[PDB]
């Protein structure tokens, strides 16, 4: 498959499938011409949760099957929100 | 505009909570007013008596977050065929990451202290706009 | 039955899914397609345990309900840098700040 790379502010590089990342129009526009995207304001403990949300959304969109909750630990709840607010995820 | 038709035609329904939330069933009366009904604990099912043409929506009992019934927002009981009740399957929607984070922060922060958080003021305003059935009904219309 | 996994080496983290019946070698072929290094130069790990290429992911404990899309399982990766294989090193994610008083 086709993979792209998302780099956090603290240097962590997450490699995710292109189709999974293209659910977000923000990442889709950030790609266009590139397979590498750098997020200088999103730390790894947040961007990892973002990639997890990518997988969760691709798996559970359009399911009669019981959809589980997406877990958010309190310690990241603020920063993730800000990240989400900046990416419209 | 959105209101229940007083059909007086019975329809037995199964409210099935396939979500991890305490579900509040809201019936819309003949005048268009939301009516609250007894809650369902997570993973529980109840057999109810309702009527054809009636309008039902489903919420988080504690937070009023929107929930999906049979993969749509509104449930209308239909005719029972061969005595089989009609399933209303209440599931979790695929929330946007922003709405889920807002839910978490709302569950963690008292409404008094939303402004004390170190976030953009836009986000304070977003936090204060927590789910409300009446506004959702108005937009629908 | 799909399982969802993070293949982690140093600060590299690969999010990917596979079948519970898939072998460790197929996972290594995916890692080869991504990072361009052959399976014989790769070593895969569950915790501190070496994984044999012939075993399926289910046998090695990666089940659909522990490797969830919303909570994927961690699989460690070690590469052969020269003649010798490198040690298993996975750099931890950043630590979140202290919980603000309004949330505490
Ligand atoms: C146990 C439980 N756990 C979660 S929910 C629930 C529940 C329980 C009950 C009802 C509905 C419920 F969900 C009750 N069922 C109703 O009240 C239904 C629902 C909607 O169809 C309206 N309705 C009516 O009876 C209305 N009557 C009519 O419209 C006419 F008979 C003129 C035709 C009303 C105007 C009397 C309210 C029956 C009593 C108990």
């Amino acid at each position: 498959m086709m993979y792209v790379k998302l780099i956090s502010s603290d240097g962590h590089e997450f490699i995710v499938k292109r189709e999974h990342a293209l659910t977000s129009g923000t990442i889709k526009a950030m790609l266009s011409e590139t397979n590498e995207v750098n997020f200088r304001e999103i730390p790894s403990h947040v961007l990892s949760k973002v990639c997890m949300y990518f997988t969760y959304k691709v798996r559970y969109t359009n399911s009669s099957t019981e959809i589980p909750e997406f877990p958010i630990a309190p310690e990241i709840a603020l920063e993730l929100l800000m990240a989400a607010n900046f990416l419209d995820c | 505009v959105l209101r229940s038709v007083n059909s007086r035609e019975p329809s037995q329904v199964i409210f099935c909570n396939r979500s991890p939330r305490v579900v509040l069933p809201v019936w819309l009366n003949f005048d268009g007013e939301p009516q609250p009904y007894p809650t369902l604990p997570p993973g529980t099912g109840r057999r109810i008596h309702s009527y054809r043409g009636h309008l039902w929506l489903f919420r988080d009992a504690g937070t009023h977050d929107g929930l999906l019934v049979n993969q749509t927002e509104l449930f209308v009981p239909s005719l029972n065929v061969d005595g089989q009740p009609i399933f209303a399957n209440i599931t979790l929607p695929v929330y946007t990451l922003k709405e889920r984070c807002l839910q978490v922060v709302r569950s963690l922060v008292k409404p008094e202290n939303y402004r004390r958080l170190d976030i953009v003021r836009s986000l304070y305003e977003d936090l204060e706009d927590h789910p409300n059935v009446q506004k959702d009904l108005e937009r629908l219309t | 039955m799909d399982v969802f996994l993070m293949i982690r080496r140093h600060k590299t983290t690969i999010f990917t899914d596979a079948k519970e019946s898939s072998t460790v070698f197929e996972l290594k072929r995916i890692v080869e397609g991504i990072l361009k290094r052959p399976p014989d130069e790769q070593r895969l790990y569950k915790d501190d345990q070496l994984l044999d290429d012939g075993k399926t992911l289910g046998e090695c404990g990666f089940t659909s309900q522990t490797a969830r899309p919303q909570a994927p399982a961690t699989v460690g990766l070690a590469f052969r840098a020269d003649d010798t294989f490198e040690a298993l090193c996975i750099e931890p994610f950043s630590s979140p700040p202290e919980l603000p008083d309004v949330m505490k």
